């Protein structure tokens, strides 16, 4: 009897801190076989929603460049078209067509090009010597001459076709430009659209919270088991003794 | 706790209660129920604290966002209210900047 | 074309460097309001595929870029790129480095799997101690006591 006393407050504290840890969980546990095998599947529970939130993370994250990209001044190439536009005495194409309607946009971005966001400056000989300078800026820099605040459109081998516009930019050489979707010109509504894509990313972002906490409560309900197993083992699933000190 | 002697039992609740004091040091109404609790011929004001400890963790829960009526259970969604304000956080200073 | 001025070719050809030698352009404009997956703003030229005449371009050469005269009131500025779109020569060795990676991963991913296994194996080797030799595990000699 008193063997088993001793024995007892141990077994009765293992056997609660047990049943507690296998409650928490929807499976009653029985064997310390059981115990790895529950092991095993936190493992590939973890390994599992690890990999999903890191794609859902990697989306979020592109979403979240999109919407920067069309931030400020006005939604351009602001990484470099900033330091491009106020170091020169012009003023960005696409701030120029900020107000332009969201019909007439995707006309005059297809018929622009890729100069669409390209910075107006009347001289052309500001940037002369800079050129040689220039190592960091967009690979294809666009710039255009006339008067920034009156800038009158630029002459163009334009070819107007249904949803399309053709061009001749060079001799024998055409650029086809498709009527786009939500254009660079017209850059307010632009705004909305970038709106729209952070309530789009507001359901990214809500699933990656859902995600994460997942796997912080997979990490906690594992490292319980751990300092369990730690504490625990050595009495577990043994008979209980009341019953023997009982009878 | 019942192979214990009572000497250890009231050590622990000495301690346990050493610890509550500060824990409830905000509250007004844990903190008078606490101050009734330790008359040693009333002992079921002890469980009414408890009770009344549950009950008020559960009125405060925020049922708006959360539902687990067992305050226990309710951390989980607590740290998913954490997690969640962190990026809302990041995002607002991210406005803010711009 | 050589990989030197591949990216000096890509640079001087902009946007423009993805395009199709099409010497007539007569069977582009029929079919150009019927272009509708093309990419938006294609690019096609007029130039004998057999022997492409060099693209018309008022090109001047900065140190690593370019400027065109693109059009009138239309100057455009250009750096060189690496892997440009010519002088691609399929660069294979570029699709080989990163099969060595992938493979040195692959590598590192085995040696991790094999570490996991012998670990894995020494759990339930402790797992089967402590399962039947738990109960008398580190419990002195019985015998000294059989003799006394």
């Amino acid at each position: 009897i008193q063997s088993l006393t001793a024995r007892a407050p141990v077994w009765l504290a293992a056997q609660d801190t047990l049943n507690q840890l296998c409650e928490q969980s929807g499976e009653t546990l029985a064997s310390s076989n059981d115990v790895t095998e529950y092991m095993q599947q936190l493992l590939e529970r973890e390994r599992e929603a690890t990999v999903e939130r890191d794609e859902v993370a990697a989306q979020k994250r592109e979403l979240e460049k999109q919407i920067e990209r069309l931030s400020q001044p006005s939604g351009a190439e602001d990484s470099r078209m900033i330091a491009l536009a106020e170091r020169f005495g012009g003023v960005l194409l696409s701030e120029i067509y900020d107000d332009i309607t969201i019909d007439d946009a995707p006309y005059f971005s297809a018929l622009y090009g890729p100069a669409r966001h390209g910075i107006v400056v009347p001289d052309l000989s500001l940037v002369r010597p800079h050129l040689e300078t220039l190592e960091d800026c967009p690979e294809d820099l666009y710039l255009i001459e006339g008067d920034p605040q009156s800038f009158d459109d630029s002459v163009f081998n334009a070819e107007e076709q249904t949803n399309a516009v053709l061009v001749k930019s060079s001799d024998r050489q055409w650029r086809y430009s498709r009527y786009p979707e939500l254009p660079l010109f017209g850059r307010a509504a632009r705004e909305n659209r970038l709106e729209a894509l952070n309530l789009e990313r507001d359901a990214l972002a809500e699933r990656y919270a859902t995600l994460s906490f997942d796997v912080q409560k997979i990490q906690r309900a594992h490292q319980a088991f751990s300092q369990f197993v730690g504490k625990h083992l050595s009495v577990a699933f043994d008979t209980d003794p009341e019953a023997e000190i009982r009878e | 706790l019942a192979y214990m002697e009572g000497g250890a039992l009231r050590s622990m609740s000495d301690k346990a209660l050493g610890a509550l004091r500060l824990a409830v040091a905000d509250n007004e109404h844990l903190r008078d129920a606490l101050r009734l609790s330790e008359d040693p011929k009333r002992p079921e004001r002890k469980v009414q604290f408890f009770i009344a400890v549950y009950q008020h963790l559960r009125e405060r829960i925020r049922q708006d966002i959360i539902r687990t009526d067992d305050p226990v259970d309710a951390i989980e969604q607590m740290e998913i209210e954490l997690a969640r304000l962190t990026e809302e956080l990041t995002a607002r200073e991210q406005k803010l900047a711009i």
